[PDB]
């Protein structure tokens, strides 16, 4: 059936794709929580529900 | 303390008294599924009752407000939404019993899957058995042992309808905290709905006791 | 969005109704007299006239009834409506009527000429403060062409309001409040007003900013 | 000898009956949603704890030899807040009956008109019944010092005029409240008790339905502990209301007296055991309470 | 024919690239991170008057407006602060799923078995509150709805499709067929040029609004998917499976990046979100308790253990400054 000729058209294209390694994404995850770590309170505790 | 904070207030107040009266006259209803494997008759079923996605009837009979919920759209894996009736008084579950020409077993193994599902485990189920006439037609000719090897018994309409009876019950586990309650009607009957009256009114006083602490 | 309003000593008497509703008062300047809270919950009257003016309304009827009584000397009246909730807009539509017999003060300036273009701006001097505790600050402008009725042009001094265009603006420190206008048109002449909610009374203020 | 087993009951009752008291009225009121069942619970509960917080006067009384070693208006106080809390307890144990028969009996016209609105309005008409029948002692209780030793009852001199015509207003008086009270406060409610509870037995095991001894356990437990309980203290209540003439100008019967008060200690026994029968039984009750802790 | 052995070959494929990308692991990674500590809140403002189960949530732009859906039929819109109510909806269908919020706080989205999504419009000249614009075309259940502007809105139904409409002229623009499950959720990119999307099938998928079609998948569980929502950073999200588990998946690796689970964990899980830092994966399960976990330490710490039934549904207001858990239990309760 085409849904064969679509599912292997996809499955192409997901492997034409160029990943990159995991230690540059969990460098780049570490620096965005380190960098937006201020402004979170349910981290660190003019509260709104007094 | 207030300002334009008092008739926010007020505000407040009247619609938690309009929710309070909504949710009471929604209260008063009795709330019914309605399964069966497409070729059931619940078209007939419904159709008794005098008067895409989920549809939904309104009948009230002996002063008493019946809302009828018929899946059967969703062509879906059913576990996703069976929890969102998880508080309905009883279970309306249909048959055909003339099952010797389907592509049967199939009904069987839905009634299985819904007389043990987690969130019915105290919910009664109405077996509706429909299409009596043909079956005795068909049976006229048709062996029983044609669906059913084990059986050994006469080609008789009370006795397949029995047999029939004893293999939807005892695929019943919980018969301690459960009741099924069997019914054989066709096209031209009209006590249908005072089967489902005297079944919903025995469910209701069960809970009622079941409140109260004395079942 | 549609409002109209319908001897000595003598006496006499759209849109979603069922949701404030305010009355408010010759060659002179204007203010507040009375008003309901939305479904005959809290009453308050004026303690000008506490006595021998009447209220009333039927929300089935649709109408509204106000049922004064021995007329004194310091007797023109509109309806107007205020559905109040959190971020609505109180008082948004005025009316059009007369009847020709220890608080917070609201003291405007008297007037100012402008040329069109020119920008213009307004103040405003309070009695108290209007800060309140909760995190706003209540005060209502309105514009009034000649022959024509007051527009709820600005609310809570920050907020501007359906149909209004945005070359006005608004502030607020304290006491002092003020309010701007970059290019006056054709459209932006008569006398302003004011209103604070703090303390329920409402005093209003006088500006007939002439060309 | 005898005085011994009446203290030693109501010591039970105080420490026993605001524990369960207690339990009821946290998980009933604050701990679940409200609905009709939990309403009635709950004033039974107040009316119970209520009691059972005035019991420990009451025993110092008993013990001291019918004498309050306390003040007068705490006296006055205690007495009313005691007669007011055992009438609302009988009348609301009459009123949960009547509720549970009509949902057994009726099933169609409850789930059409019981609401938690209309329960809360309608659940005050036996505190006000309680509160118009308690008036003769707001009216009449007054602490008379006996010239003799101490400071003990109604005596209500105060339109005395002639002594003849006091005494004729005494026993007028003193016999309306005992006829009230049995007529009142014992009769109706375990008529009423008995015929509901014979009534949803009769349909339960008319109409089938019935699969283990749970039902009729509970059913004859709740109707013999209200009736073992109450009717020694108010079969002597009447005997005394109608021999009290001889009972004052002659004093023939005394076993009535020396029964008054073990009675009295077996009846208050009631409102310790009555939240541990109707509220403890429920399965979802149990359920909440281990949960919430 | 050959595509389905071609089909293995590029499946099998897939595998050896997935393997050759993990240069290091998180453990390496987090090395140097100070531990957050057993962090618990407690519930400040229990707004109530919802009389039956509640399903989902949604925090407005404000972070002071949310609007909760329960099986009663009612649409409450609550101003949080001062736990008064500020509308209330009557629905049609009183089967709802999902619920949602404009960014411009002038429209509300419902949806339910009805497979029929409504938009509903607040802020009017007139004082109540009317239906603007009903949306037809599914064949199955909503599970979620989420507004890209005040034009635009996502659905995800279980007919295994998800779709894109414009509200004024109210027709579909785009569908997105590529799954095999049974869709649950749906998470918008912050920026809004993408969206992921877990099902049944055990596999979830990113798309692109623009081009209509998928882009990636991933393998990694053995039931049902319930929800998904985006890190704050707009290149991860997190799964949370029936299997009482959740894995994080980074896009730019296409591998799970850490998992999360314990031994007395048995129920699933039922809606998950984040914070603003990104440091807490703030998730309700199906045993009462809504746990919180941190998806860098790998460390589940703090037990939100304030219910009496089934978490279903919870929201972070955009400010990031409280969170609001909504359940069964007919309550919605705000912890900050
Ligand atoms: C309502 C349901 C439950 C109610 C809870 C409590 C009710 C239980 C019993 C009902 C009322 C009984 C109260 C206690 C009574 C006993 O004390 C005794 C028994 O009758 N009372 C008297 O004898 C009555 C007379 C007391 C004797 C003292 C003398 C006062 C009058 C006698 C006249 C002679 C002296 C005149 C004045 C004496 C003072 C100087």
């Amino acid at each position: 059936i085409a849904q064969a000729r679509k599912l292997v058209e996809q499955l192409k294209m997901e492997a034409n794709i160029d990943r990159i390694k995991v230690s540059k994404a969990a460098a780049d995850l570490m620096a965005y929580c380190e960098a937006h770590a201020k402004e979170d309170p349910l981290l660190t505790p003019e509260n709104p529900f007094r | 303390l207030s300002a334009e904070d008092k008739a926010a207030v007020e505000r407040s107040k009247m619609i938690d008294r309009n929710l309070r009266e909504d949710g009471e006259k929604a209260a008063r209803e009795v709330k019914l599924l309605l399964l069966g494997a497409g070729e059931s008759g619940k078209s007939t079923i419904v159709k008794q009752m005098k008067i895409t996605g989920i549809v939904e009837t309104h009948f009230t009979f002996k002063d008493l407000h019946f809302k009828m919920f018929d899946v059967g759209g969703q062509r879906s894996e059913r576990k996703k939404w069976i929890h969102c009736f998880e508080g309905v008084t009883a279970i309306i579950f249909c048959v055909a019993l003339s099952d010797y020409d389907l592509v049967m077993h199939e009904s069987m193994k839905l009634f299985d899957s819904i007389c043990n599902n987690k969130w019915f485990t105290d919910t009664s189920i109405i077996l509706f058995l429909n299409k009596k006439d043909l079956f005795e037609e068909k049976i006229k000719k048709s062996p029983l042992t044609i669906c059913y090897p084990e059986y050994a018994g006469s080609n008789t309409y009370e006795e397949a309808a029995a047999y029939i009876q004893c293999q939807f019950e005892d695929l019943n586990k919980r018969k301690d905290t459960k009741e099924i309650y069997t019914h054989f009607t066709c096209a031209t009957d009209t006590k249908n709905v005072q089967f489902v009256f005297d079944a919903v009114t025995d469910v209701i006083i069960k809970n009622n006791l079941k409140d109260c602490g004395l079942f | 969005v549609q409002l109209v309003e319908s001897q000595p000593g003598g006496s006499r008497k759209g849109f979603a109704f069922s949701s404030g509703m305010h009355w408010v008062r010759p060659e002179k300047g204007l203010e507040w007299v009375a008003y309901i809270s939305s479904g005959s919950g809290t009453i308050y009257y004026a303690d000008t006239v506490k006595g021998r003016f009447t209220i009333s309304r039927d929300d089935p009827k649709n109408t509204l009834f106000l049922q004064m009584t021995s007329l004194r000397s310091e007797d023109m009246y509109y309806c107007v409506r205020s559905i109040y909730y959190y971020g609505s807009s109180p008082f948004d539509f005025w009316g059009q009527t007369t009847l020709t017999v220890a608080d917070i003060v609201m003291t405007q300036t008297s007037s100012v000429p402008v040329t069109p273009g020119e920008s213009v701006s307004i103040s405003c001097r309070s009695s108290k403060s209007l800060l309140h505790s909760n995190g706003n600050t209540y005060l209502y402008w309105f514009l009034q062409r000649p022959g024509q009725s007051p527009q709820l042009l600005i609310y809570r001094m920050s907020n501007l309001a359906s149909g209004v265009p945005d070359r006005f603006s608004g502030s607020g420190s304290g006491t002092a409040f003020t309010l701007t206008i970059s290019r006056l048109e054709a459209e932006d002449v008569g006398v302003y007003y004011c209103m604070q909610h703090l303390e329920y009374p409402l005093t209003f203020g006088a500006t007939k900013l002439e060309l | 000898v005898l005085r011994i087993l009446p203290l030693v009951v109501l010591g039970v009752t105080f420490v026993l009956g605001v524990l369960g008291n207690g339990l009821v009225i946290w998980v009933a009121g604050f701990r679940m949603t409200r609905t009709v069942t939990t309403i009635c619970y709950l004033n039974l509960a107040l009316a119970d704890f209520s009691f059972t917080a005035t019991l420990p006067f009451l025993i110092v009384s008993m013990a001291m030899g019918e004498k309050w070693p306390f003040g007068w208006f705490l006296c006055k106080l205690i007495h009313i807040v005691v007669d007011i809390n055992l009438f609302g307890s009988v009348f609301l144990i009459g009123f949960i009956a009547l509720d549970r028969c009509i949902c057994v009996l009726h099933p169609v016209w409850a789930q059409n008109h019981r609401t938690v609105s209309l329960a809360m309005k309608v659940i005050v008409g036996p505190w006000i019944l309680a509160l118009v029948l308690t008036l003769p002692v707001f009216l009449f209780l007054t602490t008379v010092t006996i010239p003799n030793g101490d400071t003990y009852t109604f005596n209500f001199a105060s339109w005395g005029g002639t002594p003849e015509e006091r005494l004729k207003v005494a026993i007028t008086m003193l016999t309306a409240r005992g006829i009230i009270r049995f007529v009142i406060g014992f009769s109706l409610p375990m008529s009423i008790v008995a015929i509901c509870y014979g009534l949803i037995a009769a349909k339960i095991h008319k109409k089938g339905m019935i699969k283990s001894s749970r039902p009729l356990r509970v059913l004859t437990a709740v109707v013999a502990s209200f009736f073992i309980c109450w009717f020694p203290f108010q079969l002597v209540a009447l005997l005394g209301t109608v021999w009290l003439k001889e009972m004052l100008f002659y004093g023939k019967y005394k076993i009535i007296d020396i029964l008054v008060n073990p009675t009295s200690s077996l009846a208050f026994f009631n409102s310790c055991l009555n939240p541990m029968l109707y509220v403890f039984v429920g399965q979802d009750f149990r359920e909440r309470l281990i949960h919430s802790l | 024919d050959q595509l389905r052995q071609e089909a293995e070959q590029l499946k099998n494929q897939i595998r050896d690239a997935r393997k050759a990308c993990a240069d290091a692991t998180l453990s390496q990674i987090t090395n140097n991170i100070d531990p957050v500590g057993r962090i618990q809140m407690r519930t400040r403002r229990t707004l109530r008057g919802h009389l039956a189960k509640i399903y989902a949530m949604h925090w407005g732009t404000d972070s002071r407006l949310l609007v909760s859906a329960s099986q009663d039929g009612k649409l409450i819109i609550w101003d949080s602060y001062t736990t008064n109510k500020v509308h209330a909806i009557p629905l049609r269908s009183s089967w709802v799923m999902t619920c949602a919020y404009a960014p411009s706080g002038n429209y509300v989205a419902c949806g339910g078995l009805d497979n029929i999504c409504s938009i509903y419009n607040l802020k009017t000249r007139e004082g109540n509150v009317r239906v603007s614009r009903e949306l037809a075309g599914h064949t199955g259940y909503l599970s979620c709805c989420r507004f890209l502007d005040d034009n635009q809105i996502v659905t995800s139904s279980g007919d295994t499709t998800c779709a894109l409409w414009d509200i004024e002229t109210g027709q579909q623009t785009t569908t997105f067929t590529g799954h095999t499950g049974d869709v649950m959720s749906l998470s918008l990119a912050p920026d809004t040029r993408l969206f992921v999307s877990g099902a049944c099938d055990a596999s979830a998928k990113l798309w692109d609004v623009r081009e209509g079609m998928c882009r990636q998948t991933f393998t990694g569980h053995e039931s049902d998917i319930n929800a998904i929502c985006f890190f704050p950073n707009g290149n991860a999200f997190a799964t949370g499976s029936d299997d009482a588990t959740c894995r994080l998946f980074d896009l730019r690796a296409d591998q799970e990046l850490m998992t999360y689970s314990h031994d007395n964990i048995i129920c699933g899980i039922t809606s998950v979100s984040f914070s603003k830092s990104g440091r807490l994966l703030l998730a309700g399960y199906d045993d009462f308790n809504c746990n919180v976990w941190d998806a860098l330490k790998a460390d589940r710490a703090g037990v939100l253990a304030g219910h009496d039934n089934r978490v279903s549904c919870l929201g972070v207001t955009d400010d990031g400054m409280a969170v609001a858990t909504g359940s069964w239990d007919s309550f919605l309760k705000i912890w900050n």
